[PDB]
């Protein structure tokens, strides 16, 4: 008596090596990368609705800069704005200006609603060279440069806007800070000038700075930019003794704010991916990744190694 | 492995089995086979997608966050941000590691399992026909043709037929 049999298991010449608890180099059968670690060379422009500010930021954008007329009407996903973005407009700062940006970016469509603003006496539409349109002196196409009327007169202005629709309402508003109490009195008659914002819970004032700054554009003045939301059901009051850069209407604001925005110079293409990195989107299943831990979508998580191998076989020993 | 089979009392694996992960090796008078056992790679197989699929595709679907890259510093509530996506990112990578471990140690541990159930089951079909020699294969006490080896391979070996020509041949 003497046939034999034998169990047995399979093995190939050169397995994959894993780590368990105990050990760091495991030989296993097959195994299966869980890192994602290479990117598309593109952005992809389905299913997510990016928009492409290309020469224009967020932010000018929202102020209505020359060469941003091609984002009105915008909607996103993911607003795409770009690193060699390009001042093309008077000399400004924002205060709390990654706020701003946020917020426009999360609200996700830059659609605008017209007002009409009765401002006294007061002449409207003030331009400049700095902010140069079709090559003809302009401004932002949002706001309203407000100065004194040929007769010498800045009378306090003060009009109201009352939201009585079914949507918060963004205003972005300005104030002109001069370099010269001459430039100031040029312009404002009125010296020191002022603005207050005001709604039924809030009221925000700011006294204009006169002095001498960097050439900007050609410019040593600025302009400060400020915004207001009002819900519905309150109201929005303007009050000017001098220097208000008025706005022409307000943004509509969503309900609910699901958009973002993706600083990054990657060309978007013809690829389809939900997850967007800085470096580009992503195509895969695995559950993470060590491109970027800026990641737009449904994407795998970020970690910091570049490769975890999991074993799908058994152990390796052949022979 | 916690069984001892796999890298075990079974010294090595079989590269000439390719139609399966686990099988029978016979030689009897007739000559010498090798076939693949489908039930034990099935459970294993079944057992390791199953791993696969909880992993692949779960929900992170995320859009307006925080910023995470600065030019220059600022101070207070830069720091903060910057802590917060540092402090996520450790504790993600730490789980992805822990993970990525504890699923490869009872991978591992069920492969070497489902070897251990097959050398089990095929043990007792042979019941006293047989004696186990130690590297995972049976002597076989009695005459064993192809058709009755490819028996014991299916599960319809009956061990009453041969368990006299079998008792004779182990104890005289
Ligand atoms: C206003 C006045 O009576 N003085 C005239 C000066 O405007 C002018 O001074 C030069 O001004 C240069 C740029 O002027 C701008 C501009 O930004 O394009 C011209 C705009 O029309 C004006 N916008 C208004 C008035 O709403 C704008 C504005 O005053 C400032 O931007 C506010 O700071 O001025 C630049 O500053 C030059 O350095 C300067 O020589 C002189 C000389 O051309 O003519 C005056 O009649
Ligand atoms: C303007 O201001 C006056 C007081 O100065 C206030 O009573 C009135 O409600 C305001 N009206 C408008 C049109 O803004
Ligand atoms: C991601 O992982 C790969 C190796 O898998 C590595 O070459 C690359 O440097 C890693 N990326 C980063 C940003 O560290």
């Amino acid at each position: 008596g003497n046939p034999v049999i034998c169990m047995g298991h399979h093995a190939v010449a050169n397995g994959t090596m894993v780590k368990t608890l105990a050990d760091d180099q495991v030989e296993v059968v097959t195994a299966q990368e869980l890192v994602e670690s290479q990117n598309l060379p593109e952005l992809c422009p389905s299913p997510l609705r990016l928009v492409d500010g290309q020469t224009c930021d967020i932010i000018n954008g929202a102020l209505g800069s020359p060469g941003c007329d091609h984002l009105n009407g915008a909607e996103w996903d993911v607003f795409i704005e770009r690193p060699n973005a390009v001042d093309t407009c008077y000399p400004f700062d924002v205060p709390e200006y990654q706020s701003l940006r946020s917020i426009l970016a999360n609200n996700g469509k830059f659609e605008f609603i017209a007002e009409e603003f009765q401002w006294n006496t007061v002449k409207q539409n003030g331009k400049s060279g700095a902010c140069k349109r079709a090559n003809v002196n302009d401004f932002f196409n949002r706001l309203n440069w407000l100065v004194k009327s040929d007769g010498n007169a800045y009378p306090l202005q003060n009009l109201t806007k009352i939201n009585n629709g079914d949507y918060a309402r963004l205003y972005i508003w300005g104030v002109h800070h001069p370099s010269t109490d001459t430039e100031q009195t040029n312009l404002y008659k009125n010296n020191p000038g002022g603005v207050t914002v005001s709604t039924k819970t809030s009221q925000t004032s700011v006294v204009p700075n006169i002095g001498s700054r960097p050439l900007v554009r050609g410019l040593s003045s600025r302009v400060s930019f400020y915004w207001t939301i009002v819900e519905p059901g309150d109201l929005i009051v303007f009050n000017t003794i001098g220097n208000l850069i008025a706005p022409r209407g307000h943004y509509k604001l969503n309900n609910q704010k699901k958009s973002t925005i993706l600083n990054t110079a990657i060309p978007i293409g013809s690829c389809v991916s939900k997850c967007h990195t800085d470096k580009g989107s992503l195509s895969t299943t695995k559950p993470f990744q060590n491109i970027s831990r800026i990641a737009v979508g449904d994407c795998p998580r970020y970690v910091k190694q570049g490769s975890l191998k999991l074993a799908t076989g058994m152990r390796n020993i052949p022979e | 492995g916690l069984f001892g089979a796999i890298a075990g009392f079974i010294e090595n694996g079989w590269q000439g089995l390719i139609d399966g992960w686990y099988g029978f090796r016979h030689q009897n008078a007739e000559g010498t086979g090798t076939a693949a056992d489908l039930k034990s790679t099935q459970a294993a197989i079944d057992q390791i997608n199953g791993k696969l699929n909880r992993l692949i595709e779960k929900t992170n679907d995320k859009y307006h966050q925080i910023e995470k890259e600065f030019e220059q510093v600022e101070g207070r509530i830069q720091d903060l941000e910057k802590y917060v996506e540092d402090t996520k990112i450790d504790l993600w990578s730490y789980n992805a590691e822990l993970l990525v471990a504890l699923e490869n140690q009872h991978t591992i541990d069920v492969t070497d399992s489902e070897m251990n159930k097959l050398f089990e089951r095929v043990r007792r079909q042979l019941r006293e026909n047989a004696e186990d020699k130690g590297n995972g294969c049976f002597e076989i006490f009695h005459k064993c043709d192809n058709n009755c080896i490819e028996s014991i391979r299916n599960g319809t070996y009956d061990h009453d037929i041969y368990r006299d020509e079998a008792i004779n041949n182990r104890f005289q």
